[PDB]
């Protein structure tokens, strides 16, 4: 940032060799600063509601074992979501719900909106309402594309079986890949084709599992 | 081989794509070391 | 002694409370991410 | 780790005889002191390292990459 | 081959230790916890119910860890060692089974996780548990690591055995002035509560219990305690005649001058003086106002329904104070172990648990209220998955405790800290060194010398050989080799049994007791005072040693004090040893062939009635002999071996019985710093700072204690052939002198291993911190400042890295903390590259790097660096015997003696150290060494035992070396016979931490702290050193002014303050700013600490105005 008071060069280097840590120019060798001083060691309606939303927010978070990380991104959406007063007269749940869901979509992770809902009374519809509604108000389009390759993973772990499934995974995905090019894939709950291909490769791996335990 | 690095339990040659996954392609086992560099190195024994 | 440099026994009780400099109460290193640690006097009187 | 290649005083090479030592003990069961003697170490500081020096490198090779 | 009755008892200690392990303290208490006390805690609170919707309940039933009822051990978990690399926390999940109330006809159940428990390596539930040498391989982990240490957050920590003062027990202390406080502090379950008692003044004595207001005459309480006969109080607490008559009646007076008759009002005097019930419940203001307190004041030890027990208990307590007022002494210090009870991790983690679980329930209630507040349809809702969202407070909160060491117990309102540690691996000895370490705590202030010294009662039940200097706020001890810390047992059965033997209930008792026999105290509570005490004892002890109520439940008679005690308490120290019936032991010498065959082992002698566990009390009542060689049929027991007394650390020292003990203390304070081989998984694990040695060797003379800790399979040290001579003149005090062409042949070479963790983390802007790199200007080669990487930008294996280079390239995003918006097109890509630089005095090498993912899915990179230090001048060595020294000149080869064989003494050591330190043990160890290497046999030595010296001669003298260790030598310099004999053989010199290349330090002018602007502290950060007022004074005596002004002024903070002569205050540049002038200011210099002292002061209201005058011309 600064310039040598003599050489008028802009290139500065802090020499760490001899435990000075001086800053110098590679040009004339004059020092900028020696002695490298270093450090060491109210009433708002908005504070209440906000920090309350980090409470309620963080609550539903580790319930789904999502990254605690993503919570902070979602929360600030909630921040911006309050800026338009979109968050006022609706059910607090449905609000923060979409507020988290839109985040975990933006990261392309595996949590499906159906799973997100069943924490509640809710119909996976009222949430479907609120989510699709904030799509309008806060202006967002491109980001949230869900894809099969993610769901099979989080599925695969809960599917018991054995280490074979990894192969099955490698098996199933290439399967699901062609089905997408088999042009049957659109217009479908991605979970459906997910568990579908899973059952497929599982049968192809000659292991016998029910239809129920799958949709579990 | 000459490629980049190795599993822990698989002990298998694994080359990784830039920001691909931290998993090992073969085993589901996660952690991975970095295999030896093919480049020369000099010691003086004494 | 009052030749009144101080001007009698009335300043003994606070009226205008002297805020200390920043170099006495340095804000701790900003560190990675927004909150830099407070440094005592920066919180007490800022509450006062 | 591995038997050193010379003692820490003499400088006679002990690196060799560790194999021939242990082999000479297991096959042909024979007592220590007599063993090392006809194994050819009269000076005792040359001798300790044969006698001393647990061999770890085996116990370190359980952990290799391939298993 | 008949086995000698003398030593054959040796074969015990292994068989003891073989099945029941060395470090079983931390295991059992744990394995007892998970298998039991969980099924208790929930059995305490199994029902949470709100106030609302009168039909609901939540009924716990079972708790399980890792077992959901699929297989016995959990079908899958994460292997601990691999769990150590990822910074994870080794965990097994909790499983609970529940009953709901949801909708019509449900009352259903499940198997559910409330969260995860950090179990302990080589516990019951661990994967490692019961796995032999094969799983050990496949799990990539050490066989010989004793375990019993947790692992959390990837670091590696231990709950340290915590001593605690005896709880629910009598104690009587006297003092100058005072008047001899008595105290009984009782606790279980709810309300840990103290009750003090003492005299206030002059024979007029009172109960202080902070639950009451101030005090009560003990006569009043004892009346209200439900013994109303008054003057029979005197007959009870006092005695028959002796002196005691008068001293107590003086007290009994002031009850007469006031009030009486507990039937109503005598109780009323108490509740009259109690504090309030805090509004509601006050309804009990009555004559039964205080009838609550008279059973629960402090004592939860008795309580019950009618009063007589607690009454007479408080009585018998009041006896012991007036006994003290009679004469000092005849009282109880708090020193000898029987009055102190250590306690393991078992009760700790539960106490912490039932809190966290308790908060879990209180709050899970309040979360089940929100749903049931506002009616929607008919409110049902599973009201069950909400445990997931509302959990962790059980888990993450638990990890916070176990890692940090802050335990906040709301239920006891009692907080303790410094209770865990990083387990320090500098040696295989330290591995079990931090393990099995007694941390005493409390100790009030330091100024009392009482809770310090080493009490003779400690014999064999605690290591006598270390009490190191990390004392500070606490004390540190170690167990013995043979100790079994008694757990909790039981009470009601031993009670009714005691009656079965014919003790008579207190209710039947004469109400004249003290004359007749002694009395029988369960846990310090009076029961029967049975007829014929000794026969009662021998009868009971006879039962314990065979039929029933085994291990603990010790018993001991008493004389001066008249009592017989049956103690059932848990958390207490016990030790093994053999009973001698009549003259000889119970072994009978054919029993040991019947033993070492392997069909017998240990914990079988209890059922055979041979050995049992005594207690510091019991053994104090008993009589023990050392050797079977000396017995008299007055005896009871003989120790199985004398050298069990020295601790696991202490057992190292050869021939300890020839030393003076402070040397062994410094040795137990050293050997755990001996660098060593650590564990077999050494190279695979990645640790913070881990030394290790190139060519370790078995110590030439072992000890029967070493072989049983497997210390020779992980030896720490070199075995160095070492003269004893004065050489050079670089020698003097403790300073060794090493040998070139030896040190270069692979003697005492070290390595060192460091880890640098760099966590990569994503930011809310959705921007990943990237490792890209390798600039490479000017035709196909990186800049030298860079180099050592390779294409990946991460560091690479095996390449020499040097000073200011970069072993991992890292760059953060620049906007990371900004406000994420749904607006971007092109550049998220502006990066601030802040790579971590290597800095150090030497080169080093990158051996192994690790890319992995943490538990929460965020990228993690860990590299570890190595360097092999040649044992440079200035490196602490030890003799393992207490000699602690630094090498002097490193001579070449040619120099120093040799003699006839040609051998060159490797280490050469100053003689003077031996006489003034007066340690001849080593000086025998040398003989034993040279004798060993000739016969080709490791030759033993041990505490009270070991190879008899006088035969050592015979082994040498025929083989040509002097009957005593001395031998001729030829000074390398001259080459003529050394005019005096010299004494040398093999000795085991272990090399220590405090390698010099770490510890040397220098500064020219370094950074300054923002606040004081005077140099920062210690190594690491940067240089600068301390001049203390203790030291600073020194230069005053010499009288130097100019050296100070150079020192505390010019060289530290040199500073120009601009002040104003008129109305003296500071100011910047030209202005005074209190008086705007730009005239009267004078520039002068002053320590920046002094200015900082002004702006400090003047902030606070006070004004160091500076009157000034010129130097020259008056
Ligand atoms: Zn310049
Ligand atoms: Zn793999
Ligand atoms: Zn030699
Ligand atoms: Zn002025």
């Amino acid at each position: 940032m600064p310039v040598c008071k003599n050489c008028h060069g802009t290139e500065f280097e802090r020499d760490l060799s001899n435990a000075n840590n001086d800053l110098v120019c590679k040009a004339c060798g004059v020092v900028s600063e020696d002695n490298p001083i270093v450090s060491e060691v109210a009433l708002e309606s908005r504070e209440a509601t906000l920090n309350n939303a980090r409470r309620k927010l963080r609550a539903v978070s580790y319930a789904l074992h999502i990254p605690e990380y993503i919570t902070d991104a979602a929360f600030q959406w909630y921040k911006l979501a309050l800026a338009n007063n979109f968050v006022q007269g609706r059910r607090s749940q449905n609000v923060i719900a979409s507020c988290l869901y839109v985040a975990c979509r933006k990261e392309k992770t595996h949590h499906m909106l159906i799973d997100f809902s069943s924490r509640l009374q809710v119909s996976v519809y009222s949430i479907g309402a609120t989510f699709l509604k904030m799509v309008k108000k806060l202006h967002i389009t491109e980001l949230p594309l869900a894809d099969p390759s993610l769901f099979i993973q989080h599925f695969a772990e809960k599917l018991d079986l054995a280490d074979k499934k990894i192969k099955v995974v490698k098996d199933a995905v290439k399967l699901a890949q062609r089905m997408s090019k088999d042009w049957m894939f659109e217009g479908r709950r991605p979970a459906g084709i997910a568990g579908a291909c899973i059952l497929l490769a599982c049968r192809m791996n000659n292991l016998r599992r029910t239809h129920t335990e799958i949709v579990a | 081989a000459t490629l980049k690095y190795i599993c822990a339990e698989c002990s298998s040659k694994l080359s990784l794509s830039r920001t691909d996954a931290v998993r090992c392609k073969d085993c589901g086992h996660r952690i991975l070391l970095k295999a030896r560099t093919k480049r020369l190195v000099q010691f003086e024994a004494r | 002694d009052a030749t009144v440099p101080s001007g009698r026994p009335e300043t003994y009780i606070w009226r205008y409370l002297p805020a200390p400099p920043v170099c006495i109460r340095p804000s701790v290193m900003m560190q990675d991410s927004p909150a830099s640690n407070e440094d005592d006097l920066t919180v007490k009187l800022t509450e006062i | 780790m591995i038997v050193p290649v010379r003692c820490f005083s003499c400088g006679k090479v002990v690196g060799d005889k560790w194999e021939s030592y242990l082999n000479l003990l297991q096959e042909d069961e024979l007592d220590e002191g007599t063993a090392l003697s006809r194994l050819g170490l009269k000076r005792y500081c040359c001798r300790r390292m044969i006698l001393t020096h647990v061999d770890l490198i085996e116990k370190f090779l359980r952990y290799n990459p391939l298993e | 081959d008949e086995i000698n009755t003398a030593q054959d008892k040796w074969h015990l200690l292994p068989a003891f230790l073989k099945v029941k392990g060395l470090v079983k303290q931390h295991l059992d208490s744990f394995n007892y916890f998970v298998d039991t006390d969980l099924k208790k805690i929930i059995k305490a609170n199994q029902l949470i119910l709100s106030d609302v919707d009168p039909e609901f309940y939540l009924k716990y039933v079972d708790i399980r860890v890792g077992k959901k009822s699929s297989s016995s051990t959990k079908d899958y978990l994460t292997p601990p060692h691999e769990c150590r690399l990822r910074d994870m926390t080794y965990s097994a999940p909790i499983y609970v089974d529940i009953e709901y109330t949801r909708g019509r006809n449900i009352i259903m159940h499940k198997d559910v996780e409330i969260g995860r428990m950090p179990i302990m390596l080589r516990s019951n539930k661990c994967i490692l548990y019961d796995a032999d040498e094969s799983k050990m391989a496949k799990l990539n982990e050490c066989p010989l690591d004793p375990g019993g240490y947790f692992i959390v957050n990837g670091t590696e920590k231990v709950i340290l055995v915590q001593e605690q003062l005896s709880k629910n027990r009598i104690i009587v202390e006297a003092d100058e002035k005072k008047g001899i406080v008595q105290a009984s502090v009782t606790s279980s379950t709810h309300e840990r509560k103290s009750k003090t008692y003492v005299i206030t003044k002059n024979g007029k004595i009172y109960l202080k219990h902070n639950s009451i207001a101030e005090e009560i005459p003990i006569a009043i309480v004892l009346k209200a305690c439900g013994i109303l006969s008054d003057l029979e109080i005197m007959q009870l607490v006092c005695g028959n005649d002796s002196s005691y008559q008068d001293i107590f009646a003086v007290n009994l007076e002031e009850s007469s001058k006031l009030d009486i008759y507990t039937q109503q009002q005598a109780l009323e005097y108490i509740g009259a003086k109690v504090k309030t019930m805090r509004r509601q419940k006050l309804t009990i203001l009555q004559e039964g106002i205080e009838a609550i307190a008279t059973t629960v004041i402090a004592h939860l030890t008795v309580e019950a329904l009618d009063f007589r027990e607690k009454a007479l208990y408080i009585a018998m307590m009041t006896r012991r104070v007036v006994m003290a007022m009679y004469n000092p002494k005849m009282i109880d210090d708090r020193d000898y172990v029987g009055n102190k009870r250590l306690e393991l991790a078992g009760q700790l983690i539960s106490l912490l648990f039932e809190d966290l679980f308790k908060k879990f329930n209180n709050d899970f209630k309040l979360s089940i209220d929100k749903v049931l507040k506002k009616p929607n349809r008919a409110m049902e809702y599973d009201a069950l998955l909400s445990i997931n969202v509302h959990s962790n407070n059980i888990t993450s909160g638990l990890n916070r405790a176990i890692s940090t060491g802050n335990w906040s117990l709301k239920r006891f309102k009692m907080e303790r800290a410094g209770v865990t540690h990083v387990l320090s691996r500098l040696s295989y000895i330290s591995a079990l060194g931090m393990m099995t370490r007694i941390s005493s705590q409390f100790e009030k202030s330091r100024k009392v010398s009482g809770p310090r010294a080493l009490q003779p009662s400690q014999f064999g039940m605690l290591c006598t050989a270390d009490t190191p200097e990390g004392e500070a706020c606490g004390l540190v001890k170690n167990l013995a080799l043979m100790t079994h810390i008694t757990t909790d047992d039981e009470e009601e059965p031993i009670k009714k049994l005691c009656y079965v033997l014919g003790v008579e209930d207190i209710t039947l008792i004469d109400s004249a007791s003290l004359h007749l026999n002694y009395g029988v105290y369960l846990n310090g509570t009076l029961i029967g005072s049975i007829r014929f005490p000794t026969k009662f004892v021998t009868q009971f002890r006879h039962l314990r040693r065979t039929g029933k109520v085994s291990e603990f439940i010790s018993i001991y008679s008493n004389s001066h004090q008249m009592a017989v005690h049956i103690a059932t308490d848990g958390g207490r120290i016990c030790r093994p040893l053999i009973i001698v019936s009549d003259g000889q032991s119970r072994v009978k010498d054919i029993h040991l062939r019947k033993l070492l065959d392997g069909e017998l082992d240990f914990d079988d002698f209890l059922k055979l009635g041979l050995v049992e566990y005594l207690d510091v009390n019991e053994e104090n009542d008993s009589y023990i002999a050392l050797y079977e060689k000396d017995i008299v049929p007055s005896m009871t027991h003989l120790e199985i071996e004398p050298f069990t007394i020295l601790g696991a650390v202490a057992g190292l020292i050869p021939y300890p019985h020839h030393n003076q003990s402070p040397r062994n203390t410094y040795q137990c304070a050293m050997g755990k710093q001996a660098i060593g081989a650590i564990a077999y998984n050494q190279f695979k694990r990645i640790d913070t700072l881990l030394y290790l040695m190139t060519y370790p060797q078995q110590p030439m003379v072992k000890t029967k204690t070493i072989e049983l800790i497997d210390y020779d399979k992980l030896p720490a040290g070199q075995n160095a052939t070492v003269a004893v001579m004065s050489y050079s003149g670089y020698d003097i005090e403790d300073a060794l002198v090493l040998n070139k062409s030896s040190i270069d042949r692979g003697f005492g070479r070290c390595e060192t291993r460091r880890k640098t963790t760099t966590v990569l983390k994503r930011y809310a802007n959705h921007t990943q911190d990237i490792i890209g790199g390798m600039r490479v200007d000017e035709n196909g080669d990186p800049i030298w400042q860079h180099q050592s990487l390779g294409p990946d930008g991460l560091g690479e294996v095996g390449m020499k890295v040097q000073s200011g280079q970069i072993y991992i390239n890292k760059s953060v995003p620049t906007n990371s903390a900004d406000a994420p918006n749904p607006n971007n097109v092109n550049v998220q890509t502006q990066y601030r590259e802040a790579p971590v630089i290597y800095r150090g005095p030497e080169p080093s090498h990158i051996d192994q790097v690790m890319m992995s993912v943490s538990d929460n899915d965020q990228a993690l990179i860990k590299v570890l660096l190595r360097q092999n230090r040649r044992p440079e001048l200035g490196d602490k060595f030890s003799s393992r015997h207490g000699q602690k020294g630094v090498c002097g000149i490193i001579v070449k080869q040619e120099d120093m003696p040799f003699n006839d064989q040609g051998i060159v003494p490797d280490i050469i050591m100053n003689p003077h150290g031996f006489p003034s330190r007066m340690t001849v043990g080593k000086m025998i160890e040398l003989i034993s060494g040279k004798a060993g290497v000739l016969n080709g046999t490791l030759e033993y030595g041990t505490c009270f035992g070991g190879s008899k010296l006088e035969d050592m001669s015979k082994i040498l003298v025929d083989q040509g070396f002097n009957y005593s260790g001395k031998d001729m030598l030829y000074s390398g310099i001259t080459g003529e016979c050394l005019q005096a004999y010299i004494f040398f053989g093999p000795i085991y010199y272990q090399k220590l931490k405090h390698m010099v290349l770490d510890k040397m330090h220098a500064r020219a002018r370094g950074p300054r702290a923002v606040l004081t602007r005077q140099p920062t502290e210690g190594r690491s950060r940067d240089g600068g050193l301390r001049l203390g007022e203790m030291e600073r004074d020194c230069v005053i005596a010499y009288g130097a002014s100019q050296l100070l002004l150079e020192r505390l002024m010019i060289s530290s903070d040199a500073f120009e303050v601009d002040v104003c002569d008129k109305c003296g205050l500071m100011g910047y540049s030209g202005w005074c700013t209190t008086c705007k002038s730009a005239e009267n200011i004078i520039k002068m210099t002053i320590p920046y600490a002094a200015k900082l002292l002004f702006q400090e002061l003047l902030s606070m209201n006070i004004a160091p105005r500076l009157r000034l005058e010129d130097i020259f011309q008056q």
